[PDB]
RNA sequence: GGUACGGCGGCCAUAGCGGGGGGGCCACACCCGGUCUCAUUUCGAACCCGGAAGUUAAGCCCCCCAGCGAUCCCGGUUGUACUGCCCUCCGAGAGGGGGCGGGAAGCCGGGGACGCCGCCGGCCA
RNA sequence: CUCAGGCGGGUCAGGAAUCCGCCGUAGAGUGCAAGGGCAAAAGCCGGCCUGACUGGACCCGUAACAGAGGCGGGUCCAGC
């Protein structure tokens, strides 16, 4: 049976969190910053339902090419195609 | 009974002033059963008897057997605190005999009863509203600093050496007022 | 502890002395904040900006200022004190340079007429301005001390030893509590004359 | 019964979880142990596969009747312990019959997966009824569907198999 | 610059839980009383207001431990289990094997671990 | 403000009515399947309210890569 997909498919243990990692993050993250052209992974925050791109993205690489409201405009390659994802910075993580 | 550590726990109280404890509240609970105007009447009774307002404790969960409904307010009970919690313990202690049963004392010398008829001060005056008479006492203990468990800011827990055991709260009861028996 | 799943909060939690959610909302806003803070027998005041490594203290102010510094005889956990603390870190802050702030009354709960909220009054009197509604501060009369004078005057016409229990420090250090509306338009002048 | 090599081997996926396998059937095999299990028992007997394999909850109870009633004869109750170390687990499905039309299987039955060099069952005994513990080892390998070897050892657990037989 | 002082924080258990000893310059507490501010679906219990008669018993602060929990290093099991690429290598089959490249989990033994950092003030100086 | 469940105590009251202590990492609840997330809360109890609104921009998913009518969602500007 072909299931078409969804916000949440398939993600019961890519969106899981660590049992000792219960609860909300420190604020570091919340409130971190990043500028024009810099590079940042995307890694989701299950706590967080607001600004969270969609787990299909979770786990790759993209450069920041702005910011509008509190979410950083972040330009990703899905296959060949420019794809634009805002992201709260909360899921976001610099790539040292 | 008899308590074997009476001496040197003596010698305790009096060498630390404050690990003397206190009554910090005296609960009495009417378990009337039933919202009806016996509830009503149980309700003034114990305004006249305290001093204070009552509290329309209801009914947790549905249950046809003791003809009780969820949200149902069927008890009542009420806190005393202060001097007037003393004179009120030392009144309703005085009600019946000034025995307590050794066995009844809970394992941080909290102690309690029940008394199943206004004899204390009582007052004839029952035939106009009264026949739900009857009232379950408890008394709780507490050592000076047992409010660092309750405030909300920089709450702690207080260690064991601390809290109250059974022997300390019977042996604080007969230093205070009344006397222990041996149940049997 | 018990096992493997078991999750102990973050050190200041587990204290009870930071409040996280309201820290990342107070955070959100990006601009310093007033943090006042009240103890039995004092009052603090700072202002404190934010730094990932740890936050940054700019100007702060005991109350301890007023009693030496200044000169104060008076019990420093009062809505009076409070108020001129208030007033001291406002023009503190004036003097470092920073003009707007935000409270930050921790966990504290906020019910009107208090010391944290006096202390609010005393800093926008001073001039450092924080965004507020004038109906949470404390009644003129309580700043400028009336209820602990009233009280005064009722305790020494009603017996006497309830007087002394209740201010038996104020009249070893040399203040009645009469007057204490005088004593505090005297440091208030002083605080002026100073500052400006 | 349909031949047991059919489920002789381990190719397929576990299936194990009653909460989702529907109409599993119930064991048929209840005793695990026989004899005297708090005795002390200088050697014990152990049965090994020599290659992965599931065998079926028959063959087990066959084995475990065979093996009890020859040690009961030939021992005694308080003279030996009689131990059968794996439980059965795996379930067995056969398709209905349409044909090959919805054929998932339906349950039939359950086996006990077992992995390369693992025990079977084991038999504690002295040294008195050594012979007797061997010979009911055999007994049982015969009745289970793969190849199957025996080794004794000590209450250290070393093998001693080679210089016990020889002794 | 000293301090068995506090406020705001970072990593968020190698930091926790549970125990033993010691302390109160200042400071933090417990503690005393509810006229006023504030509140009890009753209760000054909590929250709030007014203080210092008393106490370091508790919180708090300083030093110690390896009982539970967590986690770091070393040795053994062990280059074991598993696995990427090639193969005219062995097997009736299942599945194994040679060369090159990676490499556990758990358990056993011995150490570590009863937190480490940032900013600013109080008291002394 | 903190839950489920449990231990000890208490007149009627019993396994189960209402109450007093201790333990309690969530073993409760969150309208409804399952998964994920939630402890000074997203749970329980209250106060006020109707942003379940108007005019628009851009972006992701259904439909990876790789085309789409309709639809769902996300980030924002302005008005009230």
């Amino acid at each position: 049976v072909q299931k078409a997909h969804s916000f949440r498919r398939k993600t019961r243990k890519k969106l899981s969190k660590h049992p000792r990692r219960r609860g909300l993050p420190p604020l570091t993250r919340f409130l971190q910053e990043f500028e024009v052209g810099q590079r940042v992974h995307i890694v989701i925050e299950p706590s967080y339902h607001k600004g969270m791109p969609d787990p299909r993205f979770h786990g790759r690489t993209g450069t920041v090419v702005g910011k509008r409201g509190e979410a950083y405009i972040v330009e990703i390659k899905d296959g060949s195609k420019v794809k634009t994802l805002f992201i709260h910075p909360v899921h976001l993580r610099p790539q040292k | 009974v008899e308590i074997p550590n009476k001496e040197q726990i003596l010698a305790d109280w009096e060498a630390h002033p404050m690990r003397r404890p206190r009554i910090e509240k005296v609960t009495i609970n009417i378990g009337v059963g039933e919202s009806g105007e016996r509830l009503t009447k149980a309700e003034i009774m114990l305004q006249q008897l305290t001093g204070q307002k009552p509290i329309r404790r209801k009914a947790k969960k549905t249950n046809r057997d003791f003809g009780i409904r969820r949200g149902e307010p069927i008890a009542v009970k009420v806190t005393l605190r202060g001097p007037k919690a003393y004179e009120l313990l030392k009144r309703l202690l005085a009600a019946v005999d000034n025995r307590l049963k050794a066995s009844s004392f809970d394992e941080h010398g909290n102690v309690c009863f029940g008394i199943e008829e206004h004899i204390n001060i009582p007052g004839v005056e029952y035939d106009p509203e009264i026949g739900i008479f009857g009232m379950d006492v408890c008394v709780t203990l507490e050592r000076p600093g047992f409010r660092v468990a309750r405030r909300k800011r920089k709450r702690a827990k207080i260690p064991t050496r601390h809290k109250l055991t059974k022997e300390e709260g019977m042996v604080y009861m007969m230093e205070e007022f009344g006397v222990e028996i041996v149940e049997g | 502890a018990h096992g493997p799943r078991y999750r102990v909060p973050f050190r200041r939690r587990r204290e009870g002395k930071t409040n996280y959610r309201k820290r990342l909302k107070l955070l959100k806003s990006g601009k310093p904040r007033l943090v006042v803070r009240k103890s039995l027998n004092h009052h603090i005041a700072q202002i404190i900006v934010y730094d990932p490594k740890g936050d940054r203290t700019l100007v702060s102010a005991h109350t301890r200022e007023l009693i030496r510094d200044f000169g104060w005889k008076g019990h420093c956990g009062n809505t009076p004190s409070a108020y001129l603390l208030g007033l001291l870190i406002g023009y503190k802050a004036k003097q470092a340079g920073i003009e707007e702030a935000i409270l930050d009354i921790g966990l504290h709960p906020p019910v009107r007429g208090s010391s944290v909220f006096a202390v609010l009054k005393g800093a926008v009197d001073a001039g450092l301005n924080v965004p507020h509604s004038p109906e949470i501060f404390p009644d003129e009369y309580r700043i400028r001390g009336e209820h602990i004078a009233e009280y005064a005057k009722m305790l020494k016409e009603q017996d006497e030893e309830k007087f002394r229990r209740q201010f038996g420090g104020y009249l070893v250090k040399g203040l009645d509590p009469e007057k204490l509306p005088e004593h505090f338009e005297e440091v208030k002048a002083r605080i002026i004359e100073k500052f400006e | 019964l349909r031949p047991a090599k059919i489920d002789r081997y381990v190719d397929k996926p576990a299936y194990t979880r009653r909460e989702y396998i529907r109409g599993a059937p119930g064991p048929k095999i209840t005793i695990f142990d026989m004899g005297n299990p708090a005795g002390d028992f200088e050697f014990e007997v152990s049965l090994h596969t020599a290659e992965p394999v599931q065998i079926r909850q028959n063959a087990l109870e066959a084995a475990r009747q065979q093996v009890n009633r020859y040690l009961q004869k030939n021992v005694g109750r308080s003279n030996y312990h009689f131990k059968i170390r794996v439980y059965p687990f795996q379930v067995l499905r056969e398709n209905p019959m349409n044909g090959m039309r919805r054929p998932f299987g339906k349950p039939i039955g359950l086996a006990a997966r077992l992995k390369k060099d693992q025990k079977i069952l084991s038999i504690r005994v002295n040294r008195q009824h050594l012979k007797f513990a061997i010979e009911g080892a055999r007994r049982a390998a015969m009745k289970f569907p793969c190849k199957c070897y025996y080794r004794i050892y000590d209450k250290e657990g070393n093998d001693v198999t080679t210089k016990i037989l020889s002794q």
